[PDB]
Parts: structure tokens; C-alpha cells; sequence
């Protein structure tokens, strides 16, 4: 017929057996907080749907932070408000503190709960082999738990995680772009940052999982470890699944679309080529040998791959010995 | 290469009153991304927005409505949304801001605010309901338009915020406060308390 | 074949300037230590009330033109003088129930209208203003026709003293205040705002 | 044939063993304050050589007036300064505060102490017996001080005293008109309000002294317990001296010019004419009977007297009958 189906191994059905609200957000509707309760301050960052401040709850004076939800649709408004409700209360899972709205312009404004981000030219700029290996845990167990709720990020990358490094507290952020997985599911390829896109969104393969995390998630160590951010650095969309390959090599990418039977836009057919799967040695100067080891290098080989089934999941990622010395220190792991 | 009638843009950007306004470069209208919301404002969205960007015409069709100029209307009506939305925008910014190293918009009232260059502002995102005014600075405070020109711009296509955020952004750019302030003085010295001053109002 | 005082009273910027009636000029009780200012104040004086030239004499410090100088040069200091009076300040104010001084550039003063004002009683160290009773503050003129007129000529403290004199006349506090608003709301203490010109 | 010399009674000789920088004020040199000491506030009146406002000393929050002195000469200007000063401590002698100036106009500009004035007009309709003995008493008081140190004022009214009737604190004020006594010196007799000129003033005697005061005061006096203001009511300085005229009698008037040989300009000639001295009762309406005392009237009839030596002086008018009630209370002074 065209392109092969697909699913999910793990938590496969979480949503299935799940009521109708939890999942329908077009039919969800607004407790909003007030405006009033809470001003503005000094601004953070800009974003495309929203500006990013930070505020304070004038009814105690604590630091709060707030985005501005630029005019979009009900839509992707919606299924930012659910979904954050449905996960708030996880573990490094962005506490969603309240909506308002602009009592005239009738504009939308989000608020989280604070966190002293460390940026990242800092970050990625004196962290240790644990910490990533730290970090990179306390990560996979945000997208365990979301995925347990039966919810893909879509957008995740290092602009999208906060780190208290001081406070060794992390939590993830931008839930705007992040959905529900529901098998058979066609969904949108126009996600995700460039740099962090997945195959399949290269491919406009429509029926994608959770697993699409994990490749984004793979190109964040791959730029951590060996420091390069990001790692797969490519000018157009197309340049970026071109780059990919002058990596994983060009063979088990055909042959993926293959498994697939695939529309590959007969554009690539003139910007790939030929090439080899590069042994990850070929990425380890001398100013990061100290973060490459070879569960390192291993565990990661275990994410990225074309093939969006056998990039390993939550849990799994959690159990690979890469990191042990950090799980081992986990006395009581759910206690 | 020799021709540069400019769009619509560059027409409109050099009107009467219209000095305030920065030319919004297409590259941001184009991205339909943006103008979001607003075709159920703007009357004619369509029709409008093409003779805005510059395209082609609809030339032979009927004008009850007087349509071939209701949409004059709706073109420069629209645009002001857009230049609203705009100037809000990183970029947008740094023009309304060269604008600004030069006042094209015009200086401070105040005598002791030392001429110090205004921005342009509304004090309603509502059409009609007001006019562009000039937030300062420095005085921190609004004033109404100097010249009778710059009379008839509504405040809506300026955005109530605009000033505030371009701070938020550059609040390197944020003035010292006055220097000195106005002493009131009579054959010699202050005036002291006044507050009964007012206390007549009952007897006048 | 009309008074001179009705003549500058009529010019561009002048428009502040009220006609100060020589009930006043005449007696030379008012215009005492003037003199010692103005320089020809005899010759410029005349020349103030219509009085007579002195016409056939020569012009080598173009005192024929010079003079016209002294005459709007000393008038100045009259009128800031007369304005004062209790009289002087009915004219004054004649022209304030219609504002042909002005109204406030402050949005928030409602079209408040002003009087004129000096920041100085010193001669080019200084031009017009507009006090403005309302926000109690003062404004730059407003056209640039009212721009070439001595603050000096106005009295730094005639404002203030016609409200000694009329307390009645003293406009109410602003009803409300400019609220800063930003897609939905206030903008607490920028107090850091400011911080940022040490690396600017 | 040349008007008759007289004397001060009493003082006669205080400015004469007194310095010469005392009573040379021409040659006296000021101390001014500081301008910014005190700022406005309300404007307690306007005039035609000086404006008076109600500001405060900065320095404190303290009311205090403002009397700006309008361009004159160095002269009426330092007669008030030098005079001033040496009064001030003085008993109910209006304490001078301060002298400033306009830095750049150099204009003058008078302070003195608070005072909350309940404007004559209105309120003497409301007091009573005693308050008038009783204020009448502080009066003299300043008015012996000041003889004390050998200064008239010259233009005592109800208008330059401030009362603060709350507060039964009094002071005198407007020392522009007072000047020095000295023997034999001629002064101008055009001073002091129509209504409280004295006899000499009204037939160009130029030689009076502190006496003068007196009459101004027997006019006040009058007029107060009486309730007529002023007593001596006449429209121009001719037909004052007549009004007078018609209440202490003609002739002891002709008796006094003649006493004096004096030129009376033949004017009042046909303006006086011929009158009985009527007796105080005829002033007694029943509106008034109750501040209508015998010894009030005597104390009176003391003062109101065509003959300057003849008026009770500082001293003696305060230990009149009139004032004996008062008189003890007050010496019921720091005794309590
Ligand atoms: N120390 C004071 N405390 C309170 N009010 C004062 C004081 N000194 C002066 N005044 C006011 O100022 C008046 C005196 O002003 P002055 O310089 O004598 O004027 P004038 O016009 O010649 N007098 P007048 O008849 O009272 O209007 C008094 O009659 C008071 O109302
Ligand atoms: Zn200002
Ligand atoms: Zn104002």
C-alpha cells in the first residue's frame, strides 16, 4: 500500500484504558488563577508560541516564573494546559503552578514553579562524568514517567531542561510540544528542534512513538560526552538527517525505510551517498576523553539508531551500566 | 536595481503621522505564523493583507460597497496590528529603537527630563478607544503627542507593553532618573505645604 | 496709529505677553531700579509709550535700531513685574480661562491649561516654561513660535504667587494615574532595570 | 508770636544718656538670616510697601509670618529694624524673628513670631469686661516698654494689635510709624489712621510725645466698651478734630491752642463752633452697660484729653482703679 505500521513496547496502552478526558484536551476546559495574583519582574528568554519572564506571586513574594502564550490555537494550547496537569506531581516533571489570562487582550499566560537554571555555557562547560551519567538518569526518569502516563515530549533538548546544579535538582520544561501516544497514530513530523529531530521526522514517517524521545535524547549526550553542541549540525531539514548518516552510515538507514517501505522525498536521493558507520573513537579529542567511557559510548550506540523500535525505552535506558554507579546509589529505588 | 518605489510598506512609513511607525520588513508577514488571530478582525483579511504585501488586484469586479477603497481602509487598519505585534518582536525592536537614538518619535515635555527621547505607545489595544501618546524613560510618566500631526494614529498600533518589554530587552537602554528637579520659588524661597491651597474648592 | 503695547502683544510668542495698561508705566514708582538694567532706558521707554523720536541724529551705534531692542528688552521686565500686581494678574489669567498659554502635555493632567513661568530671572540664562497647576511640575513650550521668549520676563515665582492670591484656583490632584501594562499586567519594582549602565 | 515748646512728662530723657548707635539707625548695619531658612505658605494679607504671608522655619515647622518690605528707602526701612530689635523681649513687644533677603532681587524681608488673630471686627463684639481691662492692660505694657526705651508708636490700632484670644497672648505691631522722643524735636503730623490721630496732629503741633500714644489708645478704649468703631468717627482731618469736638467740649479745646499759642489754621474756624462737653453717659446704650464701669469711664476720661501732658502716661495709666481686678491676678504670677 505505502508505509509500514508501527507501536509501542512499553506502556503500550496506558491511554487506551484511559478515560476520554484524560486524553481529549480539545473537549478540556480553563480553571484560570488571577492576573492580579502575580506581576512581572526582568525577562528570561523568548520562545516562538510565548516570552518567558520571571514574575512573583505578589501573594507571598516567591519567585515564579512565567511564559506568555503567543495567539496560536485552542489546540496547541490545550494539549500543554492536559498534559502538564496530568503530569505536575511527577518526579522532575515541571511543577504547571497556574493560568491567567490578560483580562482585556484575553492574551494566555503560564506559571511554573521556579528554578535557578544553570545555563548551559556554564553547564556543558565543567560537568564530570557523573554528573551527566547523573543527569542523564534523573532525565529518562521524567520520560518513564511521562511515557507511563502515556505522553511523548517531542521537544526535548537542553534549552528544555532545567538544572539547579547546586541544588543537583533537574526538571523538564515546554510541554506545548509534547502529545499522547495512541496506537496507529499519525501524527505531525514538524516538530522538535532541528539539531534534535528524529529519523522518522525526516522521513515524514507519521506513525511515531515515545521512542522519539530517546533519539533526541541520544544527540544530547552525543554533543555532552564529546562536546559538540550539537552533534548533528545541519543547515536545512534535509541537511540534518545528511549529517546523521555521514555517522550511523547509509546502509542500515536505507534499510530501515526498507523495514518500512517508506516515501522517501526523492530529494535525499542527491544528498546522501555513501558512507560508513564511523566508530564513536572517531570523536573523542583530547578534551573529552574524561566523559568517554565505554558504557558511555555503548549505551548511547543504544539510542541512536534509525529504526525508532529498537532505540532501547525508559526503563531500559535506567538499567544500562552506564549507569550503575549512580542507580547503585539509589538505597532505596522506589523505595 | 534602479527602480525602488519600495512596497506598500516603505509608502505608508512615510506618511504624515505615519513617522513613528517602523517599516516591517515581509520576511515576518510572510511566515502566516504571525498574523494569527487576526483575520477575525480586520475586515476583508484577504483582499487587504495582498495590497499590503503587494500582489495583484481584483480590477473589473463591482464596488457597492465601494470595496476598491473600503480596503484602503482595512490595508492600513491591518497593518497597525502588525506593526503592534511587531515591534514587540526582538528585532522589530532594534528598528523602532534606531528610530529612537534619533527621536523620529520626539523628546520629553518635561523641562527636567533634559529633552530626553520618547517612545511611541497606546494607551488602549483598542481601536478608537484612544490614540498614540509617549511613554518617557525617564519621567516614566505619558504625554500626549507634540505636533497636531501625529494627532490621528491610534495607540493600538503601538501596543501598551511595548515600552515596558523593549526594557525588558535592553534595560542597558533604561535612562538615569532627572538630574535635579523643579524648585518652585517666590522672591526668594520654597513653598512649603500648599495642602490648604486646595481646601478651596467649596468656596469657589 | 495703534498703541505699541497692543503692537508686541500681538506678535509671534507674544502670545503669552498680556498688555500691561500705563496706568502702571506712568508712575514711575514701579519702574524704579530699572535703569540700571536696560541700557538707553530713557530713549527705549519713550519709545514704549509712543512718546516722540529723536530724528535727525546720527546712527553710528545704529542706536536708531538698537534701541527697538531696549524698548521689547526693558518691556519684558514690566510685564514679569505687572503680572504680579493684583491686576496684572486678572489679565494674566484673562488669557488662562482660555489657555492662550497652553494646556499640559501630561495625559493624565486632562488638557490641564497653564501659565507661563521663568526659570530664571536672568536674561538668556534661561526661556519660558509652563508651570502647570495640576501636576505641579514644568513643561518645555510646546510650538516652536512661543521658543525665543526670556523665562526672565515672566517671574520665576508668578505662578506660585497668583495661587497665593487665588487659592480657589488651584486645580484637583490628577483622578487617576498612568498604570504600565504589559500583556495583562503591572510591572513590579524594575529597581535592577536601572542596574545595567555599568556594562552599557 | 511762635507756637509753644513743650516735654515728654516722663522719659523726657532716655534716647539723650543713651548711645548714638541706639538711636542712629541711619548708620546701622544688618545681620541677615538665611532666605532658605523658611519657605511660604499663605499669603495674611497684601499692602502697598509690604506684603505679609504665613510661612514657617524649615528648621523646625515652626509658623512664623512674612513680611516682605517693598522697595523704599535704606531709611523707614532700618527706623523699623534698628527700632525692633532694641523692643524686642519686650512685654507684649512683638519679638522680632529675623532679617533676610532676596538673594538675586536683594529684596528685604521681615520675620517675627506667630500670632492667631481673631480680626478685631470680629471678635471684640464678644468680649467681655474684664477681657478688656485685661488686654487693655498688656497694651500699656508694651506702650511703657517701649516709652521705656524712648520709642512712640505712633500708630497704635486695633488694627496693629494681634490678639490670640485662645492663647491671651498679645503683641503690637506695624513699627514703621514709630519713631524717637527726643526734647524739643518737631515731628510730621501726619501720622497714625484718620479715626486715632491726636489733637496735636489735627492743629499742626509738632512737638508732642509718647503721650500721643495715649490718645490713640483712649480711642480704642472707647470705642470697645462702648461699641462704636472708631468713637471718633469724622470723614476728612478737618471734621475729626470736630467729631472729638462734639464730646469733650469746645472750650477746653480753645484753652488748650492757647495754652500753646498755636496757628490754627482758621479753616476749623467755622467747622467747629460752640459745643458742651458731654458727659460719657450719653454712650450707654443697653447694649453696652455691662463693659460700662464707673472706674472705665474715669480711666478714660484720663486719656481723652485735648492737652498731650495732660494724658495719664505708661505707668500711671496701669495703676488705675480700672485695672486693680486684673492687677492681682497677674501678681498671682509663678504664685500658684
Ligand atoms: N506677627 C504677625 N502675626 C499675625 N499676623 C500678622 C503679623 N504681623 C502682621 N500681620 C498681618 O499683617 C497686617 C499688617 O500689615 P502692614 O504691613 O502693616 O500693613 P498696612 O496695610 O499698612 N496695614 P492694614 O491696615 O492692617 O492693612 C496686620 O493687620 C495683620 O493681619
Ligand atoms: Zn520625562
Ligand atoms: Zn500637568
Amino acid at each position: 500500500s505505502g508505509p509500514v505500521p508501527s507501536r509501542a513496547r512499553v506502556y503500550t496502552d496506558v491511554n487506551t484504558h484511559r478515560p476520554r478526558e484524560y486524553w481529549d484536551y480539545e473537549s478540556h476546559v480553563v480553571e484560570w488563577g488571577n492576573q492580579d495574583d502575580y506581576q512581572l519582574v526582568r525577562k528570561l528568554g523568548r520562545g516562538k508560541y510565548s516570552e518567558v519572564f520571571e514574575a512573583i506571586n505578589i501573594t507571598n513574594n516567591e519567585k515564579v516564573v512565567v511564559k506568555i502564550l503567543k495567539p496560536v490555537k485552542k489546540k496547541k494550547i490545550k494539549r500543554e494546559i492536559k498534559i502538564l496537569e496530568n503530569l505536575r506531581g511527577g518526579p522532575n516533571i515541571i511543577t504547571l503552578a497556574d493560568i491567567v489570562k490578560d483580562p482585556v487582550s484575553r492574551t494566555p499566560a503560564l506559571v511554573f514553579e521556579h528554578v535557578n537554571n544553570t545555563d548551559f555555557k556554564q553547564l556543558y562547560q565543567t560537568l564530570t562524568d557523573y554528573d551527566i551519567r547523573f543527569y542523564m538518569y534523573e532525565i529518562l526518569k521524567a520520560l518513564d514517567y511521562c511515557h507511563s502516563m502515556g505522553i511523548m515530549h517531542r521537544d526535548v533538548k537542553p534549552h528544555n531542561v532545567m538544572i539547579d546544579h547546586e541544588h543537583r535538582k533537574l526538571r523538564l520544561i515546554d510541554w506545548g510540544l509534547a502529545e499522547f501516544y495512541h496506537p496507529g497514530q499519525e501524527y505531525n513530523v514538524r516538530v522538535a528542534s532541528r539539531y534534535f529531530k528524529g529519523p522518522e521526522l525526516l522521513v515524514d514517517y507519521q506513525m511515531y512513538d515515545y521512542s522519539l524521545d530517546m533519539w533526541s535524547l541520544g544527540c544530547m549526550l552525543a554533543s555532552m560526552i564529546f562536546r559538540k553542541e550539537p552533534f548533528f549540525h545541519g543547515h536545512d531539514n534535509y541537511d540534518q538527517l545528511v549529517r546523521i548518516a555521514k555517522v550511523l552510515g547509509t546502509e542500515d538507514l536505507y534499510d530501515y525505510i526498507d523495514k518500512y517501505n517508506i516515501e522517501l522525498d526523492p530529494r535525499f536521493n542527491d544528498i546522501l551517498g555513501r558512507h560508513s558507520r564511523k566508530r564513536w573513537e572517531r570523536f573523542v579529542h583530547s578534551e573529552n576523553q574524561h566523559l568517554v567511557s565505554p558504557e558511555a559510548l555503548d549505551f548511547l550506540d543504544k539510542l541512536l539508531r534509525y529504526d525508532h523500535q529498537s532505540r532501547l525505552t525508559a526503563r531500559e535506558a535506567m538499567e544500562h551500566p552506564y549507569f550503575y554507579t549512580v542507580v547503585k546509589d539509589q538505597a532505596r529505588m522506589g523505595s | 536595481s534602479s527602480s525602488e518605489e519600495v512596497s506598500w510598506i516603505s509608502w505608508f512609513c512615510g506618511l504624515r503621522g505615519n513617522e513613528f511607525f517602523c517599516e516591517v520588513d515581509e520576511d515576518y508577514i510572510q511566515d502566516k505564523f504571525n498574523l494569527t488571530g487576526l483575520n477575525e478582525q480586520v475586515p476583508h483579511y484577504r483582499q487587504a493583507l495582498d495590497m499590503i504585501l503587494d500582489l495583484e488586484p481584483d480590477e473589473e469586479l463591482e464596488d457597492n460597497p465601494n470595496q476598491s477603497d473600503l480596503i484602503e481602509q482595512a490595508a492600513e487598519m491591518l497593518y497597525g496590528l502588525i506593526h503592534a505585534r511587531y515591534i514587540l518582536t526582538n528585532r522589530g525592536i532594534a528598528q523602532m529603537l534606531e528610530k529612537y537614538q534619533q527621536g523620529d518619535f520626539g523628546y520629553c515635555p518635561r523641562v527636567y527630563c533634559e529633552n530626553q527621547p520618547m517612545l511611541p505607545i497606546g494607551l488602549s489595544d483598542i481601536p478608537g478607544e484612544a490614540m498614540v501618546k509617549l511613554y518617557c524613560p525617564k519621567c516614566m510618566d505619558v504625554y500626549t503627542p507634540k505636533s497636531s500631526r501625529h494627532h490621528h494614529t491610534d495607540g493600538a498600533y503601538f501596543g501598551t507593553g511595548f515600552p515596558h518589554m523593549l526594557f525588558m530587552v535592553h534595560p542597558e537602554y533604561r535612562p538615569k532618573r532627572p538630574a535635579n528637579q523643579f524648585v518652585p520659588r517666590l522672591y526668594g524661597f520654597k513653598i512649603h505645604p500648599m495642602a490648604y491651597q486646595l481646601q478651596l474648592q467649596a468656596a469657589s
